[PDB]
């Protein structure tokens, strides 16, 4: 069955960095995008950051542009979210997601979320 | 880019009671705007994608209709476990981007 599964969250200095994985099983994330959302207290949802692993272009929100970036290892079928720079207001569960039917089905699978705090 | 205005932020409703969110974006999206349930503790999770198909498995007390830049998602009866945050998307262009979020309480 098509899962994806998060890990690296905890807890981190500002000015710190992370690095998330997002593992996928049941589907290859080459076939598709892999999302970054991010729930911060009171903020709701907010795209973060997308891949194509085939060729690993990405894209970024303003918010974190410029201090995230994504990468993939398709042998592993992982994504991974590299968080430089660390602020207050990237305190949040991170979640990933795939884009299934590249868009159609808009982002069918979910990770189960890792949370990050800044302090 | 293109902005999506979800409304009410919150509601109250009882058991068995018809709800409706309603969602308008700043631009044409065509079809393509999604729902997603987030109950507190969970990962979201995909109700509704390009307005109206229903996500395979997703019960069918959730129905979404959609009027031109207008997008409804409807409860018909609301049960216990359908307390949750309600979120609309527009996966029509990039950024994806989302509502700000329909706090549903019983």
């Amino acid at each position: 069955e098509v899962q994806l599964v998060e890990s690296g969250g905890g807890l981190v200095q500002p000015g710190g960095s992370l690095r998330l994985s997002c593992a996928a099983s049941g589907f290859n994330i080459d076939d598709t995008y892999i999302h970054w959302v991010r729930q911060a207290p009171g903020k709701g949802l907010e795209w973060v950051a997308r891949i194509y692993p085939t060729n690993g272009y990405t894209r970024y929100a303003d918010s974190v542009k410029g201090r995230f970036t994504i990468s993939a290892d398709t042998s592993k079928n992982t994504a991974y979210l590299q968080m430089n720079s660390l602020r207050a207001e990237d305190t949040a569960v991170y979640y990933c997601s795939r884009w299934g039917g590249d868009g159609f089905y808009a982002m069918d699978v979910w990770g189960q979320g890792t949370l990050v705090t800044v302090s | 880019d293109i902005q999506m205005t979800q409304s009410p932020s919150s509601l109250s409703a009882s058991v068995g009671d018809r709800v409706t969110i309603t969602c308008r974006a700043s631009q044409d999206v065509n079809t393509a705007v999604a729902w997603y349930q987030q109950k507190p503790g969970k990962a979201p999770k995909l109700l509704i994608y390009s307005a109206d198909f229903l996500y395979s498995g997703v019960p069918s007390r959730f129905s979404g209709s959609r009027s031109g830049t207008d997008f409804t998602l409807t409860i018909s009866s609301l049960q216990p476990e359908d307390f949750a945050t309600y979120y609309c998307q527009q996966h029509y262009t990039t950024p994806p981007t989302f509502g700000q979020g329909t706090k549903v309480e019983i």
